């Protein structure tokens, strides 16, 4: 926001008579400043986590497992997911205020997520700490099965079991996703309070703050020094509170912002780029394997659990 | 301005300067309790690193380090903290042939640890993080089915 | 009758552009859903507005057109007599006679002015104006009251300053006819992107 | 690289993107426009009628539906009475008033400081009707010598004894008594029924302020009408496109008077979308619609190496299209003073929308899709893996701040 | 809390001259509202 333009209106008495107050508007510009910044460094901290660009063999042979609901698809102008498209079609200036682009775009997202993706099916868990080393899906698996304490056998008898169930799930978790649309609570509410806020924050020119009227313009072509100082001051006030209700809210929503950017940064490093021993954490059940996607101003996560479901007595 | 000014006209300025005391002051006191809020996060993460990296060893990847965590030193700063991470990286890779059982008298052997791996002509049996080949007996293979 | 007064009597505050909003005003009108006392115009008695009212109306082929004003009602003091046409326009706000059986007949100065058919009529005195505003479009139905909705657009603007506290009826000759009883109350008016007052709520109604 | 300088207050500049004053697009033309009207109103008519009839039927003579100069409605310093609230004299020169009326009545000297349509008086209340606000203006020159009665005057009547408090600005004949008890006496004398209204005495050989002030007023209306009435001040033709002088109809600025394809529905023609500015306007004279559009501003930003390897510097400007202010125009506003390239590499200086920048006598300023990393491909196979075979040891570095200074 | 109540009591003359401000106090209610309700958000996720 311009503070000089939004209180004033390019009035140069208006301005004269502002000048004699301090460096309120200093304060209010480098509080915004600092906030713009602190955005970028969360985007950037939670996805750039590898250095390489993997990508995926063109020959899709991995043992029956199909893959091909999250895979990148070549068809489209933009590379996405069918999962990632219908997340992204599911969700829906004047008088100083300004809005300014992000650094990162969606094809730069996508390719981040894309080279996780192909990194982790390709080679397991490590190529989070070394060099990557490559492997066959029914080996990896069985690592995976053995480190919940079950022996590693029982996966090699059931393969074909295990694929079916596999893919099932895949495409019911697809349909559940596509059919509900309050899915999405959560980014659809933040979007909501910045823009309400803001509207109340221009509205409160149609507020009066202690004028007779609330256009700015043209109480400032209505009224004198002695009461023009009246009204710009509690104009100020309230300006000052309101853009610092954004700023006591908003440093406080960025406090929000800011945990919920640390947890979803562990939640990576955790649960994607290895295995879990922590109950509860990465789904609940015995964890398995997950795989990251994007979505506007946000992730998500899709968990894979082992579940026992069948009992006999005994003494 | 104290000794200048009269009483009507100085009650304004007077409100004036506490008002932008406490209001400069008000988002820097809210500041205070924001940047004192902001601290305390760092330093209960402080704390569990302390408790969880140097008084023992941690399986949480990319807590510690980068890698295969080993041990941790604390040091001091000037209102801060600084840990020196030990870790352990592998360096030479080599290629080649694997396969998840064998038959030998119409059983199947599952290896115990480790996996079965073939030079070209034989076959033996390593631990998955370091290259060291042994020979295939009925110490470290255990019998499942046909 | 007795009949609800269904969505009727409404009209625009201003006679400025807008666009495409949904609003809200604080202005003097005509409720929803009224226990109206409406007496007939043909079988031909008074009506209510209560709190903030011109003459509000209905009307089938202009037949409910002409209304008296007043306080006393007798030509004695502040009178007003109204004959209702809207095509040869020679002002007569002037001083005529009234009834108790109100139905209307065939100086004032100030030269200065503001079921086939829907042709509501308006006789309002705000700062010295005295608005009117008319009505024009056809319906089908011939018993009683149209299920639907309308706005009334003014004809002039300007004021002449007679004063008027209370009321009587007209008959503009050569049924059913509708008002409301209000408090002055809050509504709530919608736009499409041609600009037709399409619907409205009354905020103080129910829950 | 002095107005960074002065911005940092320093000498020494390190290397990054810093923000400088910002540019408002300073009138190309300038801020000047107001419309077609031109009209005033004259008062002899009301200033000479035989009749300023009393108090309950004071006269007025039609001054409205014209452009009245409120500069001279406010420079006049013939108005004894300016505390005409709700609008502010020394600024009422920059006003648009929408109608200017014409009332009036007779003040006294107690009122001055409370004379408007909205005033004090039971004088108001039973021959005139309306709340207590102030907004009236009074004429007022020398009437020493001119006009006056000795012994009281019985048409301007201190109407002390009224039912009621005080409401002014309506009319009513009816010279009533107070209702200080519960007696309608129907304008007529006796006890406790005494004379509704006594004279002040405006006489002659008393002073200045009895003999006669025939007062003229002036209401005040504003109005979101069709844009046709305001102010003065020059306005342009209606040249499309080409950022003109415009203070359109009271919004100042600089811009254009694009004609309106807008059908613009009907009742808030200042265009009430929720910013409450005028998008349409008509005029008699113009009936076409044209639309409202202030010209464009937006900060100003230096990007700079650091200052102890060269002195050349780049601006850009945000938000703004180059056409109209090497030239380069990207998603985030228009770069000045740069050279673009084809090969990618990482990033030093983060411009906006994947563009960087950096410094060459290495990289030019470049400007394209960045560069993530190395492209890499594992050779996968359904029967082959790869072990290692040699360990290396590391150590790394962590920081952390623990705790914050004390005061009171 | 009752915001006009407690800043007028009960004071016509004090309403009118309040109406001149704006929406100050439905600001207050929807911060005290979204308080109130984060706190079972609180209790149940803790419990259930």
């Amino acid at each position: 926001v311009d503070c000089t333009m939004y209180i004033c209106g390019d009035s140069t008495e208006c301005s004269n008579l502002l000048l004699q107050y301090g460096s309120f508007c200093t304060q209010l510009n480098r509080a915004l400043t600092g906030i713009a910044v602190e955005q970028d460094k969360n985007t950037q901290e939670v996805f750039a986590q590898v250095k390489q660009i993997y990508k995926t063999p063109p020959i899709k042979d991995f043992g029956g497992f199909n893959f091909s609901q999250i895979l990148p698809d070549p068809s489209k102008p933009s590379k996405r997911s069918p999962i990632e498209d219908l997340l992204f079609n599911k969700v829906t200036k004047f008088n100083g205020l300004t809005v300014l682009p992000p650094l990162l775009t969606d094809e730069m997202i996508a390719q981040y997520t894309s080279a996780l993706l192909a990194g982790t099916i390709t080679s397991g868990w490590t190529f989070g700490a070394g060099p990557a080393l490559q492997i066959p899906f029914p080996m990896q698996m069985a690592y995976r099965f053995n480190g919940i304490g079950v022996t590693q056998n029982v996966l090699y008898e059931n393969q074909k079991l295990i694929a079916n169930q596999f893919n099932s799930a895949i495409g019911k978790i697809q349909d559940s996703l596509s059919s509900t649309p309050s899915a999405l609570g959560k980014l659809q509410d933040v979007v909501n309070q910045n823009a309400q806020a803001l509207n109340t924050l221009v509205k409160q020119l149609s507020s009066n703050f202690g004028a007779i009227s609330s256009v700015l313009n043209d109480i400032l072509s209505r009224l004198d020094p002695p009461e023009a100082e009246v009204q710009i001051d509690r104009l100020i006030t309230g300006r000052l509170q309101s853009l610092q209700t954004y700023v006591t809210q908003q440093l406080i929503r960025a406090a929000e912002i800011r945990a919920s950017a640390n947890l979803a940064a562990t939640k990576m490093s955790e649960c994607v780029l290895g295995q879990s021993k922590r109950v509860d954490f990465c789904g609940k059940g015995y964890h398995l394997m997950s795989f990251p996607q994007s979505a506007p101003h946000g992730v998500v996560f899709l968990h894979v659990t082992y579940v026992p479901a069948q009992e006999k007595n005994f003494t | 301005i104290l000794s200048r000014l009269d009483p009507p006209e100085a009650e304004v300025q007077i409100d004036r300067l506490i008002t932008g005391r406490l209001q400069s002051l008000q988002t820097y006191v809210t500041q205070q309790l924001i940047r004192a809020a902001e601290i305390r996060a760092s330093a209960n993460l402080a704390a569990t690193k302390m408790s969880e990296c140097v008084l023992g060893q941690s399986k949480r990847v990319d807590f510690c380090g980068k890698g295969y965590h080993l041990m941790s030193f604390p040091q001091s700063a000037p209102h801060g903290v600084v840990f020196l991470h030990v870790t352990y990286v592998p360096a030479q890779e080599k290629n080649f042939t694997t396969a998840p059982a064998i038959c030998h008298d119409g059983k199947a052997h599952f290896p115990r640890e480790g996996v079965f791996v073939s030079n070209g002509t034989h076959w033996f049996v390593t631990q998955r993080n370091f290259y060291e080949p042994q020979i295939i007996t009925t110490d470290n293979t255990f019998v499942s089915g046909n | 009758a007795y009949t609800n007064s269904f969505t009727r009597g409404v009209y625009y505050p201003d006679k400025v552009f807008r666009s495409s909003v949904l609003h809200s005003t604080q202005d003097l009108f005509l409720p929803f859903f009224s226990n109206v006392t409406w007496f007939h115009a043909i079988d031909n008695p008074v009506l209510p507005f209560n709190d903030g009212v011109y003459f509000a109306s209905t009307e089938k082929s202009n037949i409910i057109r002409g209304w008296i004003f007043g306080t006393t009602l007798d030509s004695k003091t502040q009178s007003l007599l109204i004959v209702n046409n809207a095509t040869n326009v020679v002002i007569k706000v002037c001083e005529f006679q009234f009834c108790n059986d109100p139905f209307l007949g065939v100086n004032c100065t100030f030269e200065y002015v503001s079921f086939k058919n829907l042709r509501e009529f308006v006789f309002k005195n705000i700062d010295g104006y005295f608005k009117i505003y008319s009505k024009h479009t056809p319906i089908n139905l011939v018993r009683d009251l149209p299920q639907g909705f309308s706005a009334l657009e003014p004809l002039v603007d300007l004021p002449i300053g007679i004063n008027i506290t209370r009321f009587q009826t007209l008959l503009a000759l050569h049924a059913a006819y509708y008002v409301g009883y209000l408090q002055p109350r809050t509504f709530l008016l919608k736009y499409n992107e041609n600009g037709t007052i399409t619907d409205a709520v009354d905020c103080a109604l129910d829950p | 690289l002095s107005e960074t300088k002065c911005t940092l207050k320093s000498f020494t500049v390190e290397k990054g993107i810093y923000q400088t004053s910002n540019f408002r697009v300073q009138p190309t033309e300038s801020i000047v426009r107001f419309p077609n009207i031109t009209n005033l109103c004259p008062f002899g008519e009301v200033f000479n009628a035989t009749r300023f009839a009393s108090v309950y039927a004071w006269n007025r003579k039609r001054i409205s539906n014209c452009v009245a100069d409120y500069s001279v409605l406010y420079n006049s310093a013939s108005f004894s009475t300016f505390k005409c609230y709700g609008v502010s004299p020394t600024k009422l020169n920059d006003l648009c008033f929408t109608n200017v009326y014409a009332d009036s009545f007779v003040i006294r000297g107690d009122e001055v400081r409370q004379i408007a349509p909205g005033q004090t008086g039971k004088i108001a209340d039973y021959n005139y009707k309306l709340p207590d606000d102030f907004t009236g203006c009074v004429i007022a020159w020398n009437s020493n010598n001119l006009d006056s009665k000795v012994g009281g005057n019985y048409n301007y009547l201190f109407r002390l004894f009224r039912k009621s408090n005080l409401k002014p600005f309506e009319r009513d004949i009816s010279t009533e008594i107070y209702q200080a008890g519960s007696t309608p006496c129907n304008g007529v004398e006796g006890f406790n029924c005494y004379f509704p209204l006594q004279s002040y005495g405006f006489q002659p050989t008393n002073g200045v302020g009895y003999q006669p002030y025939r007062v003229v007023v002036l209401s005040f209306e504003l109005l979101h009408a069709p844009a046709t009435v305001c102010g003065p001040k020059k306005s342009t033709n209606l040249v499309k496109n080409k950022c003109v002088n415009f203070n359109f109809n009271g919004l100042t600025g600089t811009g254009v008077l694009t004609e309106s394809n807008k059908k613009f529905l009907p009742f808030q023609q200042f265009g009430r979308d929720i910013a409450d500015t005028t998008d349409a306007v008509r005029d008699p004279q113009t009936l076409e619609i044209l639309d409202i559009t202030p010209c464009s501003f937006g900060g100003v930003s230096v990007i700079t190496p650091g200052t102890n390897t060269s002195n050349q510097v780049a601006v850009l400007y945000q938000g703004v299209n180059c056409t109209e202010v090497n030239v380069f125009q990207t998603r985030a506003g228009c770069l000045i003073g740069a050279e673009h390239v084809n090969n990618s590499y990482e990033c030093d200086i983060p411009i906006g929308a994947g563009i960087c920048a950096s410094y060459q006598t290495s990289q030019s300023i470049i400007a394209y899709t960045m560069s993530l990393g190395a492209e890499n491909s594992v050779a996968y196979s359904n029967n082959s893996i790869a072990i290692p075979t040699n360990f290396t040891i590391s150590v790394t570095t962590e920081i952390l701040p623990v705790s914050m200074t004390k005061t009171s």
